[PDB]
């Protein structure tokens, strides 16, 4: 009921962690690698494309493919979104993550650039957290409806949100209507009070 | 680059609420109080930011409790006054903050109640 | 959750037995026959740096002829004591990428063939009650059972506050889930990676060139099931 | 600095000489699982479920009686210390009976957690488990003691808080059983406290008995308004209907305590209920009719009836801002005779100046006295959670109560002065005996419970009074701070009524009786139709109809504290705000809104559309109700004296008596209580 | 406080944007009521595009401004193409939803909610 | 037309307040005497200029601002009030 | 080893709440 | 009328429900059905109660006849034991 570990791997990707740190002094504010063996590299919003070109673009860290690309929204940070983009390099076998923080109304820019993959992994930020993606090729809604108003992944979206559709005869459309839910959700306050130990 | 603006972020624009629920609805940002039943102060330790209590109807077939709120199982989680305040003022809810309340120390003494 | 009952191994035996006669039987049907080839070959080539760059992922990835399964280069669970072949691909075509899924229906039987042969007698969930429920006669007779089962259904596992990005080979290309928790029995956020997302974006360059029909190969060679793309 | 520097794990904390190790922990942040130790109750080490490791040490000490000393480094999470809780955990559960789908304290259990997360994931006890029998301890509490884990929080709570000493240990080895040895049902206020302090399920609450499960239940935090203390409580509602209201700690007012008046009194808030405007109709029945209609009734006897022929006579649990939408309505009309069914003598200062009318010195206050004399009020049945203010401070210090009342049962060591007011004039003197216990007082203070001023001679008794706390403190040579001279209110709306500018006592208007009345939540017999003018238009204005509605040409249905959110004060003054915890029922509505609609189908609107506005308005009124939480200390008594000593009154012979006696007399005491049929079964259980 | 343009620097720049999505919106109505066989007039649909331009007409944070007018754009794009339906446009006209009384008396008496 | 009650709201401890405060020290307890049976509210101000209002016949009021208004101009202001 | 009955639901909770009954009497 | 009432009254508009139908209400209930069991004598103070089964039935609770003033009840089956 412990994981078997390898602890080569803690090693040698803290190793990486500091090489990337080294090259890239300008960017990177925090790297880390956790105890889960996987390794973070924080990067201020400004080195979004410098940090991911020189992954991707390097013979000591080729990080060619791009997992995802998602935006964690911590309400209470200042800068609330933190874009976290996870890569894979099949030359090495490992794997990375760059996390960048970005705010309401501060846009960072895209990497489509540097990987295709982050076309629509993009737009779908854009469209559940309404982070903007500078200088990037076709921006728009991937998931939401076409009127959708509000970025539903938000922690201050309602999770039903303020819109439901129904036929009305009358008008012989599919109208949307203030949302009125039969039973509410019960929201079940289920949290310990007593902390784990560490 | 580096334009200055000269007021709070309102991003009420952005947000995306319907006006009525940005207009006549009071955020209040609290720090939870404990469970009087338990004795664990592990859930009144971060601050919460709840909006105010709206109707909670019947349905008439089922007798099920009904709602029109769609901000009622809104309870954001922030780490401090200021960052719930911050929050509130971002999205445009008028809030009624509550300062915290931790127990002052009362010292307790085994012998004391051995005293005559 | 619950044991194998009784007979499922005998009788996964039993079908993993002949199925491979109904894998060739659609081999002989859709292989070599003009109309198939001539509808699938050649068409959607995806070069190799290109299928990386848009993060395919697959075996749109392995049909290119690059070679990853995340079976054999990031082993999970105990794929790493059983044995089987990656299909890779050369031509990175339709065709290709077909006969690679037709390989690895085939490469399973084997590793089917090697679970049946090799299953160890044991439990089959980790003892701690702390994190998998307590057995039906335990939570109905000691109270440290009756307690963990309680809290365990009501409340959660209340995992430990941390964030990690977990890849599997899903049948249609890498499924990896970038769950971050905080130290609440809910989670934070999950990020359900598709494989089946790089795949729909790569349709516009891989059907360039490419009339009406083709597209309906396009789409169908990408195995793409909305639900992992809509989320 | 006589900081003693101890360390937790290493941070190094400094703490105070004489905190337990236990203590020491809760600054640096750590919890050591504990049962057995709460913090207002006594240490007494029977659980031994929070043994740590104090270092390069021995033994495992008790983290709640080991007064920590010079630099021992507490090991909270060491490898010894967990299996000191591993091991204690498998014997409270060992004898545990397996019914936690009984157990109401489900969620609420501190014992399953502490095993969930500090315990075992496994039995060893294969043997046979024990069962007691249960037995009767009041209607209030069920105690299915077979889940008791002798933790001897329930007979402290019942000695140390509750002068009770009911409860107690009978019998030792496994056998021993926690309870009273001769089946005495636990009668007493504060009672229900036990419920909540008990972290075992084993006597929780038989009405709250299995209506919910405590994660469904949404928590809303909000005041109490059965009794004047205004104890801090949350309203646990599950789907809209108020399933169980609980403590929340306020240091000052309820410190983790509430009543069993303003927990029990949550069922009769849904029953006998005003839903609907009914308006009398026919032969004089009342019929129900919608708002409109209702309303146009009561505005159209308003437009027609000028000054002094509109009185209102409020009273009870109505709320700070309805009260001002209601002083604002009569005044646009030129009627000012806005009064309260509970007299404050007003034959001097009266209202004018704050300090007149609240318990000066702060229900926290009564910690720092010396010596208090309590004159006219049995603490006791009326202001509990300052009964019980001044049992811890006769208890952990010294406080010299003493009493001119009726003698009565106190839970505490009591003076009985004697049971006349005249005495208070025998101690202005300096002629009985108490007189030098004061001057012998560096902080003393006086208590006069309005429920004596509510006599026919209350201006003499409170003038009375004011010349003895004037002359205690000169002789005292108290402090301008202490504030010897304060008053406690049993009724909710009677402070803000008289911060807002209402006169109290129906006086007024039994001298000239007005065509129409809109009684406001009044269900006390201060008027009568039998004693208004032939006309006698009165329009009930409240949420349970028990004696103001049947005598009632309208009904304008309202709301309840649990329903609306507005404000309230307690006798020290601090205003508080009720949340609204479930929507108001029927066609009723928030009572400050009732008042400015019918302000607008009268023509007289009132300025406020929003309660922001009428919290705004309050703020003209009286500025501290737009303040809360606040206590404000002007004390302007020396100039109140000059005014008593201008008024002469008789104090009468007559003995000055509290009406709640003993405790049947309090359980029922107010719509929201005598509607309650838990009060009721409580009512009589006593008789 | 300095904070970094979005895409335009000073509100009175970026107004330019605001009036470059004004006139676009305009002379698209015309054609949307038509290719989307909607059936409110052009006069009253144009009536609609100044009410909303109008309702956003008070903030001043330029980056605010830079940001409605992508997400204003973007809606242009839908719209301009048909990639939404009758069903969405018409939707900006609560065509079956009740408006909600304001008046106070209207209020109170309808609904315990203000 | 005709005063029906004046409440003084005056800060506790401010400048401002100050002599509001002596007015009261001063005055009170004689303006209660020599026209009694008149509301005299006195409660307390908060961050705030101390003031004087007065209700009238009909819901009417007035204010004046006595912020570092000195003594003896607060005991003419009550006086010029119940005139 | 059309039809009647049709299942309907109920609301079965016992009303939870309690209306004042006016007086039957005139006063 | 279900054994936890529901019965409609007759002006409650909530029985169209039933027109052309009917109503779904169980005839078997089980306040009656444990009435009409035997009490379980006992020699033993103290007796278990698994539910009549061992991991089929309920939570194993321990039951104190111990008072033949009071047959014990298993909170879970309703089955009273008599000493
Ligand atoms: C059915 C067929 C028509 C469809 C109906 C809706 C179609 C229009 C669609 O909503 C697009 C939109 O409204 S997007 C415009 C949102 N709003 C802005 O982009 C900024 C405007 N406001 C400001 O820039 C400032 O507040 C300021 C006061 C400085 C300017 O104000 P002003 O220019 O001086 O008036
Ligand atoms: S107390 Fe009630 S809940 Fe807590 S464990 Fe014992 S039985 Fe289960
Ligand atoms: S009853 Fe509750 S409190 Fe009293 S001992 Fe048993 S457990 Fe401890
Ligand atoms: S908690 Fe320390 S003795 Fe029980
Ligand atoms: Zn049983």
């Amino acid at each position: 009921t412990v994981r078997p570990r390898s602890d080569v791997t803690h090693k040698q990707l803290s190793a990486f962690g500091e090489y990337v740190a080294e090259i890239l002094p300008k960017y990177v504010q925090q790297v880390q690698v956790s105890c889960l063996d996987e390794l973070e590299i924080c990067i201020h919003p400004d080195g979004v494309i410098p940090t991911l070109t020189f992954l991707r673009d390097h013979t000591n860290a080729q990080f060619k493919s791009l997992a995802d690309l998602t935006a964690v929204d911590v309400p209470t940070r200042q800068n609330r979104f933190e874009i976290v983009y996870n890569l894979l390099s099949l030359r090495f076998n490992s794997r990375i993550r760059v996390k960048t923080y970005a705010d309401e109304l501060t846009p960072i820019d895209s990497i489509v650039s540097v990987h295709i993959a982050a076309n629509w992994y993009e737009r779908e930020v854009w469209d559940m957290f309404g982070v903007f993606f500078f200088n990037h090729p076709d921006l728009r809604r991937i998931l939401t409806d076409y009127g959708f108003e509000g970025h539903p992944f938000r922690k201050d979206f309602p999770l039903t949100g303020y819109v439901e559709l129904r036929y009305d005869d009358e008008v012989k459309r599919v109208v949307a209507e203030p949302v009125e839910l039969a039973q509410e959700f019960r929201k079940f306050d289920l949290n310990s009070p007593w902390e784990a130990f560490p | 680059q580096l334009i200055t603006v000269d007021e709070k972020l309102d991003i009420t624009t952005l947000t995306g609420v319907p006006e009525e629920h940005i207009k006549t609805r009071k955020v209040r940002i609290f720090v939870p109080a404990r469970n009087n039943m338990q004795s664990g102060v592990n859930n009144t330790k971060k601050w919460k930011m709840e909006f105010d209590t709206r109707e909670r109807w019947e349905n008439p077939l089922m007798g099920w409790a009904s709602t029109a709120d769609p901000l009622s199982n809104m309870v954001l989680t922030f780490s401090a006054k200021e960052d719930a305040i911050a929050f509130a003022e971002k999205n445009g809810w008028s809030y009624d903050v509550e300062e915290k309340k931790v127990p002052k120390p009362k010292s307790k003494s085994y012998g004391a109640n051995f005293s005559w | 959750h619950q044991d194998l009952p009784l007979g499922l191994l005998d009788d996964i035996y039993e079908f993993s037995k002949n199925f491979s006669l109904r894998i060739d039987e659609v081999e002989e049907m859709l292989t070599n026959n003009r109309i198939w080839r001539n509808r699938t070959v050649d068409i959607g080539v995806v070069t190799a740096e290109d299928a990386l760059n848009y993060g395919f992922s697959g075996v749109m990835l392995r049909g290119s002829g690059i070679q990853w399964d995340l079976r054999k280069t990031q082993p999970y669970d105990v794929y790493d004591q059983v044995e089987f072949d990656v299909p890779i691909g050369s031509r990175g075509d339709c065709y290709d990428r077909y006969l690679c899924r037709v390989e690895e229906m085939r490469q399973s039987l084997r590793i089917i063939e090697q679970c049946l042969n090799k299953m160890p007698p044991g439990e089959i969930k980790v003892d701690d009650a702390k994190v998998s429920p307590p057995k039906r006669a335990e939570m109905k007779t000691s109270m440290e059972s009756l307690i963990h089962h309680f809290k365990l259904y009501t409340e959660g596992y209340q995992v430990p506050p941390g964030a990690t990005y977990t890849a599997i080979e899903a049948p249609k290309g890498e499924f990896g889930v970038y769950l971050v928790s905080d130290g609440s029995s809910r989670p934070y956020r999950c990020k359900i990676k598709a494989p089946g997302f790089a795949h729909l974006a790569g349709l516009d360059k891989m059907s360039k060139g490419h009339m009406l029909a083709d597209v309906v190969a396009i789409i169908g060679t990408q195995d793409i099931v909305f639900g992992e793309i809509d989320r | 600095s006589n900081l003693i520097e101890v360390f937790v794990d290493g941070q190094s904390v400094m703490v105070e000489p004489g905190t337990t190790v236990l203590q020491a922990c809760e600054k640096v942040g750590m919890q050591i699982p504990r049962f057995c130790y709460h913090e207002r109750l006594s240490v007494a080490g029977n659980c031994r479920m929070c043994l740590v490791e104090i270092e390069k040490a021995p033994k495992v000490v008790a983290a709640c009686a080991m007064p920590v000393m010079k630099g021992w480094n507490i090991l909270t999470n060491s490898e010894k210390s967990k299996k000191a809780r591993e091991g204690v955990m498998e014997f409270l559960l060992a004898n545990h009976p397996l019914d936690c789908p009984i157990c109401d304290q489900g969620g609420e259990c501190d014992l399953q957690d502490q095993s969930m997360m500090f315990g075992s994931d496994r039995s060893r006890f294969l043997e046979g488990k024990r069962a007691v029998e249960d037995k009767n301890i009041g209607p209030l509490v069920k105690t299915i003691m077979t889940r008791c884990i002798q933790c001897t929080r329930c007979i402290r709570f019942a000695s140390e808080i509750a002068g009770v000493d009911d409860l107690g240990t009978t019998g030792r080895g496994n056998d021993m059983q926690v309870g009273t040895y001769i089946e005495k049902m636990f009668m007493s206020e504060l009672s229900g406290n036990v419920i909540d302090i008990c972290p075992v399920g084993a006597l929780t609450s038989k009405p709250y008995a299995f209506t919910a499960r405590p994660w469904e239940t949404r928590k809303t935090e909000s005041i109490d308004v059965m009794d004047a203390v205004g104890s801090n409580i949350v309203v646990s509602t599950r789907t809209g209907e108020v399933m169980r209201i609980l403590p929340r700690m306020h240091e000052d007012i309820n410190e983790e305590w509430i009543s069993d008046k303003t927990r029990f009194a949550y069922d009769g808030l849904k029953r006998q209920r005003l839903t609907e405007p009914m308006v009398r109709n026919e032969k004089g029945l009342l019929t129900y009719t919608s708002w409109e209609d209702a309303l146009s009734r009561v505005a159209g006897m308003l437009q027609n009836f000028e000054g002094n022929a509109v009185a209102a006579i409020a009273g009870g649990l109505v709320d700070a801002e309805a009260l001002v939408a209601l002083k604002d309505l009569l005044n646009k009309v030129d009627s000012d005779n806005l009064c309260t069914e509970e007299i404050f003598p007003t034959e001097g200062a009266g209202t004018d100046l704050r300090s007149n009318y609240l318990l000066n010195t702060t229900i926290a206050g009564v910690e720092e006295a010396d010596v208090v004399l309590l004159v006219g009020t049995n603490p006791r049945f009326e202001a509990p959670l300052f009964n019980a203010r001044i049992r811890k401070s006769w208890l952990h210090n010294d406080l010299k109560v003493a009493l001119i009342g009726s003698p009565v049962d106190l839970t505490y060591r009591y003076d009985h002065l004697g049971d006349s007011p005249k005495i208070l004039q025998d101690i202005a003197s300096g002629r009985h005996s108490f007189c030098e216990v004061l001057k012998d007082a560096k902080k003393p203070m006086v208590v006069l419970g309005s429920s004596a001023l509510q006599r026919d001679d209350g201006a003499a008794i409170l003038v009375a009074v004011s010349n003895m706390v004037q002359k205690i403190r000169v002789t005292t040579g108290v402090a301008a701070e202490w504030k010897v001279m304060n008053i406690l209110h049993r009724i909710a709306s009677q402070v803000a009524a008289l911060d807002l500018g209402y006169k109290p006592g129906v006086e007024a208007i039994r001298k000239n009786p007005p065509k129409m009345l809109f009684l406001l939540g009044a269900d006390g017999g201060c008027i009568t139709r039998q004693d208004l003018p032939k006309d006698c238009f009165i329009v009930y204005q409240g949420h349970h109809g028990d004696v103001g509605a049947p005598m009632a040409d309208v009904i304008l249905p309202g709301a309840a504290y649990t329903e609306k959110s507005a404000t309230y004060v307690n006798t020290e003054g601090r205003a508080q705000q009720t949340k609204v915890a479930v929507t108001p029922p029927g066609l009723a509505r928030e009572d400050w809104k009732i008042i400015r609609a019918l302000s607008e189908i009268a023509g007289i609107t009132l300025p406020y559309d929003t309660l922001d506005q009428v919290r705004n308005r309050l703020e003209e009124v009286s500025p501290n109700l737009v303040r809360y939480d606040d206590i404000e200390e002007t004390n302007y008594f020396q100039q109140a004296s000059e005014l008593a000593k201008l008024v002469n009154q008789e104090v009468l012979a007559d003995p000055l008596v509290p009406p709640q006696l003993t405790i049947k007399d309090f359980y029922m005491t107010d719509s929201i209580s005598r509607a309650s049929q838990t009060m009721a079964k409580c009512v009589k259980a006593v008789t | 406080t300095s904070v970094k343009p979005i895409f335009s620097r000073d509100l009175n720049e970026a107004k330019r944007r605001v009036r470059e999505l004004y006139r676009a919106w305009y002379r698209e109505v015309p054609n949307t009521v038509h290719l989307m066989q909607l059936d409110i007039t052009v006069k009253q649909g144009r009536d609609k595009v100044r009410e909303m331009f109008m309702k956003n007409a008070h903030v001043t944070d330029p980056r605010v401004v830079d940001l409605l007018v992508i997400k204003g754009k973007m809606e242009l794009q839908e719209t301009i193409k048909v990639w939404k339906q009758r069903t969405h446009v018409m939707r900006f006209f609560h065509e079956t939803e009740t408006p909600r009384p304001k008046d106070f008396l209207s209020k109170f008496y309808m609904g315990h909610d203000p | 037309l005709g005063l029906r009650e004046i409440r003084v709201h005056l800060c506790q401890r401010s400048p401002g307040s100050q002599g509001v405060r002596d007015f009261i020290v001063q005055r009170y307890v004689e303006l209660k005497k020599a026209h009694p049976n008149l509301p005299i509210l006195i409660r307390e101000c908060s961050e705030v200029q101390p003031k004087l209002w007065a209700r009238y016949a009909f819901g009417q009021e007035k204010t004046v601002s006595l912020n570092n208004l000195s003594a003896d101009e607060v005991t003419r202001a009550m006086q010029n009030v119940l005139s | 080893p059309a039809t009647p009955e049709q299942y309907v639901p109920y609301s079965t909770t016992r009303k939870k709440i309690h209306e004042w009954v006016p007086p039957s009497t005139p006063y | 009328i279900t054994h936890t009432g529901q019965v409609y009254d007759e002006k409650d508009y909530r029985r169209v429900r039933f027109v052309d139908r009917q109503k779904e209400v169980n005839e078997n209930f089980a306040i009656d059905l444990i009435a009409q069991q035997p009490v379980n004598e006992v020699e033993h103070r103290i007796i278990a109660c698994d539910g009549g089964g061992g991991a089929l039935g309920h939570p194993k609770v321990y039951i104190n006849l111990d008072k033949e003033t009071k047959t014990g009840t298993c909170g879970y089956c309703g089955l009273q034991f008599k000493q």
